[PDB]
């Protein structure tokens, strides 16, 4: 029974910083291929950010140079730090131990995160 | 005594990019040109070394691998650069000096009904040591049961076959990936052109 | 990089009848696309993996095919659950894929 659970959504003004952590219970966060999918409200989730189980991390081109996607082994737990936020950046954010390729994808229940003013 | 760069180029069935094999020349007087003079490359990225020059400088030792890749991932065949063929199958090294040719070969790979020939490693504890081969089919340990040889839930096998067919993208077919390293140190020079 | 759109956007099938589904890519890849099904409040659950195989705990209506560019969904017969948002997902650069649209199935 693999679950993951997001926290860290809320309200930020545009230009803030925040802190989305994902606790994953099932397996290791330090040995699997790690996704922060985002799904705005009118569409198809798009892809942000992914860390390899070696320690490569790729982010999204709109979002390349802002945010910082970490891990925590200690704690099984997953961090994405969220600098210089927009309007744009509205959406739902979910944690995805993608493995598509194996047929195993499991997909967090996923926060919300509003920028507005 | 030539050189056998004819044999490295003008060989079947290279081996994947997982099992690449070094074939380390010595002894010859290689001569730069049948590598130029060898279909349409579609990389030819020289780090290190003026490709142009290459006729005239000796050096002590040189190497070739051979690799079967897609063909998006022949970007990742260069120093500093992560992904899954240069972070758990082939890592340059940061001071690499020598040359990334890759072909577009598509039409002696890549069945119609698939080639399944050619395994790639995806699944690693840590990233590769620069110029270190892995050959290993342990099972990956990707939760936190112990695997024990069963091949179950969260326990994959790390090599992943390409599926290569004649119906794929141009970023996708099948890639051959050449790559010459040279080493010059204190041991006298063995190898070069004609030119010297 | 590759740009998935999905048509019809408003399928509407009664229960018991069979539905078409349908994606298109803008160029041709290496023929790994995966089926997902969201329902609303809900993430997107795998469906169908490579295109033309089913992933675990899947029903046996759920059936892919097509090859190429083309890529069709079959649902043997829809029974009052099976209404969600399809998505038609290409991992042909995995780790990294582009989902569809949306082809919401209403009743």
């Amino acid at each position: 029974e693999v679950q993951l659970v997001e926290s860290g959504g809320g309200l930020v003004q545009p230009g803030g910083s925040l802190r989305l952590s994902c606790a994953v219970s099932g397996f290791t966060v330090s040995r699997n291929y790690m996704t922060w999918a985002r799904q705005a409200p009118g569409k198809g989730p798009e892809w942000v950010s992914v860390i390899y189980p070696g320690g490569s991390t790729f982010y999204a081109d709109s979002v390349k140079g802002r945010f910082t996607i970490s891990r925590d082994s200690s704690k099984n737990i997953l961090y994405l730090q969220m600098n210089s936020l927009r309007v744009d950046d509205t959406a739902v954010y979910y944690c995805a131990r993608d493995l598509t390729i194996r047929g195993e994808a499991s997909w967090g229940q996923g926060t919300l995160v509003t920028v507005s003013s | 005594n030539l050189c056998p760069f004819h044999e490295v180029f003008n060989a079947t069935t290279f081996a994947s990019v997982y099992a690449w094999n070094r074939k380390r020349i010595s002894n010859c007087v290689a001569d730069y040109s049948v590598i130029y003079n060898f279909a349409p490359f579609f990389a030819f990225k020289c780090y290190g070394v003026s490709p142009t020059k290459l006729n005239d400088l000796c050096f002590t030792n040189v190497y070739a691998d051979s690799f079967v890749i897609r063909g998006n991932e022949v970007s990742q065949i260069a120093p500093g650069q992560t992904g899954n063929i240069a972070d758990y199958n082939y890592k340059l090294p940061d001071d690499f000096t020598g040359c990334v040719i890759a072909w577009n070969s598509n039409k002696l790979d890549s069945k119609p009904s698939g080639n399944y020939n050619y395994l790639y490693r995806l699944f690693r504890k840590s990233k590769l040591k620069p110029f270190e081969r892995d050959i290993s089919t342990e099972i990956y340990q990707a939760g936190n049961k112990p695997c024990n040889g069963v091949a179950g839930p969260n326990c994959y096998s790390p090599l992943q076959s390409y599926g290569f067919r004649p119906t794929y993208g141009v970023g996708h077919q099948p890639y051959r990936v050449v790559v010459l390293s040279f080493e010059l140190l204190h041991a006298p020079a063995t190898v070069c052109g004609p030119k010297k | 990089e590759i740009v998935m759109t999905q048509s019809p956007a408003t399928l509407a099938v009664s229960p018991g009848e069979r539905a078409t589904l349908s994606c298109r890519a803008s160029e041709s890849f290496n023929s790994n696309l995966a089926w997902y099904q969201q329902k609303p409040g809900q993430a997107p659950r795998l469906l169908i993996y490579g295109a033309s195989t089913r992933a675990s705990d899947v029903p046996a209506r759920f059936s892919g095919s097509g090859s190429g560019t083309e890529f069709t969904l079959t649902i043997s017969s829809v029974q009052s659950e099976d209404f969600a948002v399809y998505y038609c997902q290409q991992y042909g650069d995995w780790p990294l894929w582009t989902f569809g649209q949306g082809t919401k199935v209403e009743i």
